[PDB]
RNA sequence: GACCCUGUUGAGCUUGACUCUAGUUUGACAUUGUGAAAAGACAUAGGAGGUGUAGAAUAGGUGGGAGCUUCGGCGCCAGUGAAAUACCACUACUCCUAUUGUUUUUUUACUUAUUCAAUGUGAAGACAUUGUCAGGUGGGGAGUUCCUUUAGUCCCUCGAAAUUUGAGGCUAGAGGAGAAAAGUUACCACAGGGAUAACUGGCUUGUGGCGGCCAAGCGUUCAUAGCGACGUCGCUGAUGUCGGCUCUUCCUAUCAUACCGAAGCAGAAUUCGGUAAGCGUUGGAUUGUUCACCCACUAAUAGGGAGUGAGCUGGACCGUCGUGAGACAGGUUA
């Protein structure tokens, strides 16, 4: 059931991932003073929603995600993946010269293959997120 | 209601009394802040009614429909402690 | 008619959810406080605050209809027209107020696409139609224009 | 349109005394000399200026619809019921005040009673069944109602418990559109 | 008075107000001159007396 | 040829032969094609801030937090906002239910802006059915004075009554009178505002029914009622008041027989009335001579509005001053 | 549970006569003068005027029309435009100058109008107050018991309009004991009364409904009082107290294994259908649940039953105070 997921379904958000991000923001405040936000794996209607609320509205919100999630309005959401260099250049053309102040990534691999294959695929996707974060 | 009237009374009172009243209104801004900040901002002035100076009730003067302009006449008052009083008071108006 | 529609395109919360929110503000209730209307309905606007006398009658969103298959007796065509209002349910007067669609119920449909030229050269925009099927049993509304 | 009688004005002011404090402020002459009066039109009480009510005489009885601010209606049994159109008058001199959060304001506007988890601020020393006016956290008046328990009694409440029965909320304006 | 846009940190029309406006325009200034000419009218009459 | 262009517009857009002849006549052919494009495009939705309850940026900042995209509608109005996107419905907002704003049209702002209702006056609104005009009169009047708002229908008077109570107006008298009946029954008003019923040619996107259902008979019936409606506005207003005694004639029509001939009729049936400057920032001057029907040369002060010049419905504001 | 009714209540609709009038309110006038500064409408003598579109052009408009002629510039035939230009007859207004003038109003000035106070004149001031008409409303006071629709005459007035309209009239049907209260509702809340005292059992399955056309027949005699099939034409991610486990036996509505028929079925792999229950018929991930999808193993990972299957596992009565609304370490009970 999850109490935070039930709170989202009642009034809060689309999912409980938004509650995770405001807990990170409460732990350390970085979304209040930044200007550019780039999410490498956009959670559906939850992570972009709390990014829309705390941050200044409509200020370079990049929503690249390999999963074809619903496009959140007032958030520039892309349905293409992140590991390819062509998608990196597409990200470059959309940010012009403004590099990302805060970079976010949601690691959601196909868990279930004896917890070792899933852990490496999670870790490989996390290192690929670090490559684009170190780039921008 | 009292903030407007104390500003009015500070105009026509002796030098030591006017300096004391500006000290009192200085404490109100620091303590209450957002409650009386709209009085000095003329764009946040209410339009529900008009300001009644000569009123027999605190509630019926409609104090939020007026603007405070006695600071124009009191940055020019001969005693500079009165002048220093405003510059301290307007300092916490900008500090809100 | 479809071609003009294609050219033109080229150019809140539910009553069920509202009843759940209000129930949190209450306590041990009378058994069967809500009266779910089983019969298919037409409501019109998206969000309205009903009178207290009609607030128990919940019409669920999955049981609503906005368009009807309406046949013209003289032109011998059937077109899908939007429903404007429910005018007369000949079974229950409360069903008229709640908007229940029943066999024999008069509804008002938009005839703007049909291009009916009335007297004095005016294009008709709202006409009476009698529901000639049982929308409880089939998932559609079928009507014949009273022209 | 007629003014109230002795029996009608006792009932009207009894309902206003449950919710407000300075009732003599309402019946008080202002700077121009005119007063606020009470008028009855089609079993409905209107709180209007006397100068307005004097120049509304020329409207025919069947042809007059509203006058100033409507307080409520007097029912067939003789009781007087307050409506949400009286809320700006009630909020001006509210005796007891309750503030609800953003998660409690939206249920109140749908028609729910205030729950303990919805309250953001109470008023100290409130009796059990007293007339309270409901605000949000931005000091926006939302409606009025009757408290369920005392403030001391409701501080110990289980947070699904009722702390104020709803009587009128400003979602009634959506009803008449 | 009702048009000026005084702010705690923006005072432009407040400083100007009625800078390009004469001494005599106000009804105080209009009527006080009437006694000022009446004062010299009185000063001439006692001087003549 | 023009007759070929006449038949093409009648078939492509679904216009009647009578109405499209009229609309093609008043614009040049480049200006005409822009007008017919703007008619099928919905106007932007706008919001009027209630001065009696709040001011604009505090309302604007509040609706930012609920998920609404706003931008003020130009420099001409210090009050209106424009809505682009919104998650929360605008009519279900707690600020809306508290009386902080009313959904209106941008063209509705102009007649109350052209008139200048001041404090402690007695005003009349001769067609006040939705209530956007009257609540704007009271906001400028700071809930002082008297406003006589009337309707000719009971049904649309109920929505007006609710808007008055929601916005907290408290200085209005709602009556159910014909506009012609009014000077006999009350009279003596400092200001009168006339939003006369008309063809609705300025509002096509909101009302697509008038695209075809307007004939030559309809354009004899409506200007005749409006001519009697405008003469009633003159007799209601007093010539000599302590403040200004002014009259505003307003309509949402584009057709010349509905706005410019009626103001010429009033200037020829009452010599004691004069046309004055509207005070509106933007607009286009009224037509002086149309098709062999010369008007008074003072009609140039009158302003017109079009949905292709600006995102504002087809409108017409005429402001009058009474002398004797 | 649900259905019907009664009482109280709420929400809503309707009725609550007519004539004067207190009150309240709108317009016009009068008291009431004498000066100063302005404005407007009436009075002239003049001067100057007209840019929606298109048309070469900035077309007040009307009637003649076809050179008086310093120009044959300019008219005529040509467009374009509701309207066409050379030339002389007309008033309809708009912007300015001046005097040979009438009235109405605004601002201001002074007291004779007016008001207040006193006895055996002081103060205010051309504003109030007051008076007369024409109206509006009148749930208050005193007396008695108007409009809408319908059908006809095309019989008569006011307003608008480039020749067509809107608003009323005539005839006689229908709509709207009297401020005490009354009438009314498949609506709501509470309390009560009535009826029924759970349901289904040769049940269910693969092919929608409406409307038109066709239609063998039948019918009250029969292709028409009408009923009327097959066709054809026209319109059209769910979810979430739900799941998991359970031996044996049976059904076939067969996933596999066996055998047939058909398919561009070349071979390989198959697809669709038939006879078949002899023999077999897993596990992950998937917000927590079921799945639907997606993955691996496998010959294959079929669905069901043991009259509304069967087992283990993850409340209703009174009493008190209220009621625009609930509460009670109050009582009792299966």
């Amino acid at each position: 059931l999850d109490k935070w997921y039930k709170l989202a379904k009642e009034k809060g958000y689309r999912a409980r991932a938004a509650f995770k991000l405001i807990q990170l923001n409460k732990k350390y405040g970085f979304l209040e003073k930044a200007k550019v936000v780039l999410d490498l794996c956009a959670a559906p209607g939850s992570w972009c929603q709390v990014c829309a609320e705390t941050m200044p509205k409509d200020s370079l919100i990049i929503g690249v995600d390999l999963a074809p999630i619903k496009p959140i309005p007032k958030v520039i959401t892309f349905q293409s993946d992140i590991t390819t260099e062509k998608c990196r250049a597409t990200i470059r053309s959309h940010l012009k010269t403004w590099k990302a102040d805060v970079v976010l990534h949601d690691g959601a691999p196909n868990v279930g293959t004896a917890w070792v294959q899933d852990s490496y695929n999670q870790a490989e996707l996390a290192l690929h997120s670090l490559k684009l974060a170190t780039e921008f | 209601a009292f903030c407007k009237q104390l500003m009015t009374l500070a105009l026509q009172v002796p030098e030591k009394s006017s300096q004391a009243i500006l000290g009192l209104l200085q404490d109100v801004v620091h303590t209450h802040g957002r409650k009386v900040a709209a009085l000095w901002n003329t764009e946040e002035r209410k339009g529900d009614g008009t300001y009644k100076p000569l009123s027999e009730t605190v509630e019926g003067s409609n104090p939020f429909t007026t603007t405070i302009w006695e600071g124009e006449l009191l940055r020019k008052h001969y005693c500079p402690k009165v002048r220093e009083g405003l510059k301290a008071m307007e300092k916490e108006l900008r500090s809100i | 008619i479809k071609n003009k529609r294609a050219e033109k395109a080229a150019r809140g919360i539910s009553e069920e959810e509202m009843f759940k929110v209000v129930k949190t503000g209450k306590k041990t209730h009378k058994k069967g406080w809500k009266r779910i209307v089983t019969k298919p309905t037409f409501v019109g606007p998206d969000f309205t605050r009903r009178p207290v006398k009609y607030e128990r009658f919940i019409r669920p969103m999955g049981l609503r209809y906005k368009k009807a298959n309406v046949t013209h007796p003289t032109l011998n065509v059937t077109v899908q027209l939007p429903i404007l209002s429910v005018k007369k349910n000949p079974s229950n007067p409360l069903y008229t107020q709640l908007g229940v669609l029943t066999k024999g119920t008069i509804i008002e449909v938009n005839v703007s696409d049909l291009g009916i030229v009335t007297a004095s050269g005016k294009i008709a925009w709202g006409r009476y139609a009698q529901i000639t099927n049982n929308p409880e049993n089939d998932g559609c509304v079928n009507a014949v224009l009273l022209v | 349109m007629r003014p109230l009688t002795d029996q009608e004005m006792k009932i009207v002011l009894d309902k206003l005394a449950n919710y407000m404090t300075d009732l003599k402020s309402l019946i008080a002459p202002l700077e121009d000399g005119d007063r606020y009066v009470f008028r009855m039109q089609k079993d409905r009480v209107y709180y209007v200026k006397l100068s307005i009510a004097n120049i509304a005489t020329c409207v025919a009885r069947d042809k007059l619809l509203s006058l100033g601010t409507c307080l409520g209606k007097m029912t067939k049994s003789g009781k007087f019921r307050l409506h949400i159109t009286a809320l700006p008058i009630l909020a001006q001199n509210a005796r007891y005040k309750i503030w609800v959060k953003d998660n409690g304001a939206q249920p109140f506007l749908y028609g729910s009673n205030i729950v303990k988890a919805h309250v953001g601020r109470w008023t100290e020393d409130c009796p059990e069944h007293s007339g309270c006016v409901v605000y949000n956290m931005a000091d926006i008046p939302l409606g009025f109602g009757v408290t369920a328990r005392s403030t001391a009694e409701a501080r110990r409440l289980d947070p699904t418990g009722i702390v104020c029965f709803r009587q009128a909320d400003c979602g009634e304006y959506l009803r008449d559109e | 008075r009702a048009k000026v846009d005084f702010a705690p940190k923006d005072r432009a029309q407040v400083d100007a107000f009625l800078k390009d406006l004469e001494w005599e325009k106000t009804p105080l200034g209009a009527y006080v001159v009437a006694q000022r000419k009446l004062r010299e009218e009185r000063k001439r009459l006692m001087e003549e007396a | 040829y023009t007759n070929q262009l006449l038949k093409d517009i009648c078939a492509y857009y679904g216009y009647n032969e009578y109405l499209a002849e009229k609309l093609l006549n008043l614009f040049p052919p480049r200006e005409a094609f822009a007008f017919f494009e703007a008619n099928e495009t919905p106007r932007p939705v706008v919001i009027r801030t209630n001065t009696l309850r709040t001011h604009r940026r505090d309302l604007a900042q509040a609706l930012i937090n609920r998920g609404v995209t706003l931008e003020p509608v130009g420099k001409w109005s210090k009050v209106g906002l424009q809505v682009f996107d919104s998650k929360v419905p605008l009519g279900a907002t707690p600020e809306y239910l508290a009386g902080h704003y009313i959904l209106q049209a941008a063209s509705s702002f102009l007649p109350v802006m052209a008139l200048c209702p001041q404090e402690n006056e007695r005003c009349l609104d001769m067609a006040a059915a939705p209530g956007g005009k009257t609540t704007h009169m009271a906001a400028l009047m700071k809930n002082t004075g008297v406003i006589f708002a009337n309707d000719p229908s009971k049904s649309r008077a109920k929505g007006l009554i609710g808007n008055i109570h929601r916005l907290g107006v408290r200085n209005t008298i709602v009556c159910n009178y014909d506009a012609r009946e009014f000077p006999r029954v009350i009279g003596g008003f400092d200001r009168v505002l006339l939003d006369a019923p008309c063809s609705g040619t300025g509002v096509i996107c909101k009302d697509p029914s008038v695209k075809t259902n307007r004939d030559a008979k309809d354009f004899m019936q409506l200007p005749h009622t409006q001519k009697q409606l405008l003469l009633a506005a003159i007799d209601s207003c007093n010539h000599a008041s302590k403040t200004g005694g002014y009259i505003v004639y307003s309509t949402c029509s584009v057709c010349v027989e509905e706005n410019e001939e009626v103001v010429n009729y009033a200037l020829s049936r009452r010599p004691n009335v004069k046309l004055v400057e509207t005070g509106l920032p933007f607009g286009k001057e009224g037509f002086t001579s149309y098709m062999g029907k010369t008007f008074h040369p003072s009609l140039k002060l009158t302003r017109r509005f079009y949905p292709h010049l600006y995102n504002v419905d087809g409108f017409f504001v005429a402001k009058f001053k009474k002398i004797g």
